[PDB]
RNA sequence: UAAAA
């Protein structure tokens, strides 16, 4: 809910929402500006399955 | 108790408190990281609430699964001892109790960003171990924290205040003495704003009162916002270093 | 190869390692020495010899056919069985139906209607034998017929494979105008037709 | 030349030597063999030697049947792999309208539909024991125009009554009132469902709220008063 | 026994014979 | 019959499978890392054989996009279609002409054809870009020995390539070309998360520019000299509006 | 596998021959007994 | 996961 900051030039990553040409956070954690993306590491945060990852697991 | 005075002449409430100061507020995350992915334990003046939140996960069965957004389930569960006298009635399954589940729903899954999570169910638990007024309103700032320790993206907070009026002087965060005096009103503001996602009035308010009994209800919501945000600073700082 | 008693109860041992089978089990007993592989019979009738095996009931209670609802639950249909079943709901590609009786003739009823029964579904492909690509399946079944299709392949997710492409398989038993009618009889190999009514509907017959 | 009204289980006044096709209304019983109305409207009939009579029954209703050869609008509420799935009324059951039923089909590419679009199609299956199927290319003649998708517009709720007396009784003074006051492009659809469009909105609103008022009023001959004051209650 | 042909729906019953256009746009006017 | 531009090329292709695929660059431009290292062979980890990475591999991962497609600023419509001609790029000094053409800019459309009949790897036979003013049409059977110098603005950040469904026409850029891009934005990825019914460039020229194409010189022999009158235009209208659709596109992402 | 691997022109490729051998829930029949305490520390 | 030629 709070603003992270209005400059345009930016990327909006995971854990962001834009909104009015000004870019805000959607949960809680520290800032990533990384390139020109920018996103939210949240705190508590699960498991993102990316290309190329070994992974275990049993059939549902 | 007894026959207290409600609002004295000077200005000191039967608890002590004055017209628009708030009970204690003693928030707790992540107390259940072994029960759900969102935890939260409500310690708001004497109620003590536990707040779950399993979730985003798959639906124990594929017949109810929403392929553009998130389901979001809320479980408000009163337990038999929640006030001095224990309840013999069954609660769980009570009317007024189904109608603030879905209060609640439908207050959060337009918060929720449940675009962000399709096919997918959010399930809230809720249990309520004490109670004493204004106990909607604590189960507002409840889920708020819950779904937030859970990572789940919100717009903003949402915060839960509960205002009385008595002849005419509101009185903010009432308890159960208070609400058994006067009609009470619980709001649900959304983050430093004056948009209400919540607005429930069940007894007989003038209408010239209602509109200051308005701003003086989200005027602590906002300070209701504040409490829990500074647990969420101290908590993310104390967990980083 | 016929020393034991003629009938068996839950509990009676048999024979030593014999092989089991239906109504058997190698349990090793133990009698102050080492554990002996006993074949125990663990129903209520005769034993019979070949492989050991207990069948259920007594002589009589077999020729009276006293376990009906029991012998079908107990003898599922298993590959290449020749069933007896119902149409239930016509799709545009298949046909679902509900086992009714299996043969080993013989047959057994099944249970009494009410759901968690048997049931198959016939695919367009193994309706006819000739032109298995292009089929009506509105001109060959409609719900209510009993029709004698052959199981196929057991994937039995939830239904069975069936087929009809023969000459002795297809609608045995149906009524004009799905029950509102008389009862047909076919005639050619995919016409029947009521005597009393007159009317005809198309069919995929078994003669 | 005979209209009469009759009633379920009256005697149907047409001698069994004549040959008869008989339609909706009228139904053949499988054991006595006798025909029979099952429905309460006026009998029609037509004596003509060329020599085949008919014979069907007018009757009052709302909930749609499939028909072959009915001209129907529907929405797309489901993408199969194979087909669409359409419905043609709310609480009836779907129909089946395949990829390859469009102008110029083919297995490469696709048809551009998508969910709570408006089809404008033609009845080809309407089996009892079926799924009903349409399609937006006629395919006994190869006609295809108007068929399609009706994008934006506003679709109106009327009864089959309406539908009929509306798409084959030219006749009927709707249509003529109606384009005495505004430009528009109708669909009828005989399931109950009447889609128009005009240049404006205020045009559109008109539009639905005359047929609205046409659908209920039973005079044929006010509906000259109808669309003059409802087209003049826009205009504020 | 009569002379019965199948139950026919209500389009095939119409004089115009399919030659009706169910989609008929009102240029100008 | 058009005999096949194979025998007329400076080398013959290489169909032995002797060895690993060599890039065939020699000029890196807009390098964070050196082309040095880049011409190593990648030990065989695991069981997948010694091969060189890709040269612009680096350079995609980790170098930053230009402010243009940041923004949400307002759409420029493409040129009129009547009023403007192609420009057939046949020689090197016409090649010239387009290149600092194209430094001069920062958004381009790109696109190109291929045939594999006549051919086993299979060739390319024109490249089809178009700025916000001109659409050029280069004949990649002549000038494949030139056209690795249009590096410079493929591998640009602060100018934006855009392409459809480039999942081949960045295998043929490298393949035949020489030639790699840095700073996609494929149209076809925007249209699968938008949330279309179909991903086709036809479809997108039908609804967002309003341009009834007829889909039929897909499969056309490309080998054919000159050009017939209705390919040049279909070549052109694959990339005139694929710019406008570019902006469109942009701000609802 | 996972000791065997993880420690130490007319060609076009073939299609690898491979059975229900790695799919069987039969577990290997004898496993030592100081190995599977190992598993647990 | 119906885009490219």
């Amino acid at each position: 809910g709070e603003l992270v900051t209005d400059d345009p030039i930016w990327m909006r990553g995971h854990g962001t929402y834009f909104l009015d040409n000004m870019t805000y956070s959607s949960v809680a954690g520290t800032v990533s500006r990384v390139n020109r993306l920018l996103s939210v590491i949240p705190l508590k945060g699960r498991y993102a399955p990316e290309t190329g990852d070994h992974v275990v697991g049993r059939i549902a | 108790m007894s026959r207290l005075e409600i609002y004295s002449p000077e200005g000191l409430r039967l608890d002590g408190r004055r017209w628009n100061e708030l009970r204690r507020f003693e928030s707790s995350i992540n107390t259940h990281p072994h029960a759900a992915d969102g935890s939260s334990y409500m310690e708001q003046g004497n109620n003590k609430i536990i707040t779950l939140v399993k979730g985003p996960k798959e639906p124990r069965l594929k017949s109810q699964m929403d392929t553009s957004k998130a389901l979001l389930n809320v479980s408000v569960n009163i337990t038999k001892f929640s006030k001095f006298e224990r309840s013999k009635s069954s609660h769980k399954n009570e009317r007024r109790v189904l109608e603030i589940q879905t209060s609640l729903v439908r207050m959060f899954e337009k918060n929720v960003m449940l675009n962000i999570y399709p096919r997918t169910v959010i399930d809230i638990e809720i249990h309520v171990l004490e109670q004493d007024g204004g106990i909607m309103g604590s189960l507002i700032n409840g889920i708020t924290l819950a779904l937030i320790d859970a990572g789940i993206s919100m717009f903003d907070y949402i915060s839960g205040i509960s205002v009385g009026l008595y002849d005419t002087t509101p009185l903010l965060d009432t308890n159960s003495l208070e609400e058994n005096a006067m009609s009470t009103v619980t709001l649900g503001v959304v983050g430093k704003s004056e948009k209400l996602s919540l607005l429930l009035v069940e007894d007989k308010i003038p209408l010239d009162r209602l509109e200051n009994v308005l701003a003086i209800g989200i005027a602590g919501a906002h300070r209701v916002r504040d409490l829990m945000d500074e647990e969420l600073r101290k908590h993310a700082q104390k967990r980083v270093s | 190869n016929f020393q034991f008693p003629e009938i068996a109860y839950p509990g009676k041992l048999i024979c030593p390692q014999y092989v089991p089978g239906p109504g058997t089990k190698l349990i090793q007993y133990e009698h102050n020495g080492r554990t002996l592989e006993a074949i125990t019979a663990t129903l209520v009738g005769t034993v019979r010899c070949e492989l050991v095996s207990v069948l259920p009931g007594t002589e009589k209670g077999r020729k009276t056919n006293k376990y009906a609802n029991n012998d079908f639950a107990n003898n599922l249909p298993k590959e290449g069985d020749i069933v007896l079943t119902r149409v239930t709901r016509l799709s545009l590609q298949r046909a679902n139906v509900e086992i009714l009786a299996v043969e080993d003739a013989t047959f057994s009823v099944s249970q009494a209607d009410l759901g968690e029964t048997f049931r198959g579904i016939i695919r367009s492909q193994d309706v006819r034998s000739t032109d298995r690509d292009r089929v009506k399946v509105i001109e060959c079944f409609k719900p209510g017929d009993i029709v004698r299709a052959q199981v196929l392949s057991l994937g039995d997710g939830t239904n069975y494979y069936l087929t009809t492409a023969r000459n002795d398989l297809g609608v045995v038993f149906a009524r004009a105008a799905n029950g509102a009618g008389g009862l047909m009889y076919a005639t050619d190999w995919q016409m029947m037709t009521s005597p009393v009514t007159g009317a005809t509907e198309k069919r995929k017959c078994a003669k | 030349h005979m209209s009469t009204f009759i009633f379920p289980g009256d005697s149907f006044p047409v001698d069994p030597t004549t040959p008869v096709k008989l339609g909706p209304g009228i139904y053949c019983d499988p054991n006595t063999q006798e025909i029979r109305p099952v429905n309460t409207g006026v009998l029609h009939v037509s004596a003509k030697g060329k020599g085949v009579q008919t014979a069907y029954i007018d009757y009052s209703s709302k909930r749609y049947i499939p028909s072959v050869n009915d001209f129907v609008i529907g929405v797309i509420i489901g993408t199969f792999s194979d087909s669409y799935k359409v419905s043609l009324q709310n609480f009836s059951s779907s129909v089946s309208l395949s990829y390859m039923a469009f102008p110029n089909a083919s297995k490469k590419n696709r048809p551009t539909l998508q969910v709570g679009d408006l089809v404008y199609a033609r009845v080809c299956t309407a089996e009892k024991e079926l799924e009903a199927e349409i399609e937006c290319f006629d395919s006994t003649t190869g006609r295809d125009a108007g068929f399609g998708i009706l994008e934006d517009g506003m679709i109106i709720d009327v009864n089959l009554n309406f539908a009929r007396q509306l798409l084959f009784n030219n006749d009927f003074p709707l249509l003529k009132v109606l384009a005495a006051h505004t430009k528009f492009e109708v669909a009828i659809g005989l399931n109950g469902k009447i889609w128009v469009k005009c240049e404006e909105l205020s045009n559109t609103l008109a539009c639905y709220r005359t047929i609205m008022e046409c659908c209920q009023k039973n005079d044929t001959a006010a509906f000259k008063d109808i669309a003059k004051r409802q087209f003049k209650e826009i205009l504020t | 026994p009569n002379l019965i042909i199948s139950n026919v729906g209500y389009s095939e019953l119409r004089k115009p014979e399919g030659v009706i256009s169910g989609r008929k746009t009102f240029g100008d006017n | 019959m058009v005999e096949k531009p194979q025998l007329k090329f400076k080398s013959p292709i290489d169909n032995s499978e002797s060895h690993p695929f060599i890039p065939l660059l020699k000029e890196k431009p807009n390098a964070l890392k050196p082309l040095s290292e880049s011409l190593r062979l990648v030990d065989d980890d695991e069981n997948n054989p010694s091969h060189y990475p890709h040269p612009y591999e680096y350079e995609i991962d980790h170098q930053e996009y230009s402010p243009e497609i940041l923004q949400i600023r307002e759409e420029i419509p493409s040129k009129s279609w009547d009023d403007s001609v192609p420009i057939w790029v046949d020689t090197s000094t016409e090649l010239e002409s387009m290149l600092e053409d194209l430094k001069n800019t920062k958004e381009i459309a790109v696109n190109l054809e291929h045939h594999d009949y006549r051919s086993y790897y299979g060739i390319v036979c024109l490249m089809q870009i178009s700025t916000r003013e001109r659409d050029y049409l280069v004949d990649t059977l002549k000038l494949r020995e030139n056209l690795h110098i249009l590096n410079e603005v493929f591998t640009n950040p602060s100018i934006v390539k855009v392409f459809h469904g480039a999942f081949m026409d960045i295998i043929w850029l490298q393949r035949d070309l020489g030639l790699y891009v840095v700073g996609l934005f494929d149209t076809y990825h925007a249209s699968k998360a938008i949330g279309l019914p179909r991903h086709s460039l036809a479809y997108l020229l039908e609804n967002f520019a309003n341009f009834k194409t007829s889909k039929k010189y897909q499969l056309a022999d490309w080998r054919i000299r000159p050009l017939s009158k209705p390919m040049t235009a279909y070549a052109r209208a694959d990339t005139h509006f694929l710019l406008n659709i570019y902006d469109q596109l942009r701000n609802k992402l | 596998m996972d000791l065997a691997r993880d420690t130490p022109p007319s060609i076009t490729r073939l299609e690898e021959e491979s059975s229900w051998q790695i799919y069987s829930d039969e577990n290997d029949p004898s496993i030592s007994n100081n190995i599977r305490q190992a598993i647990c520390r």
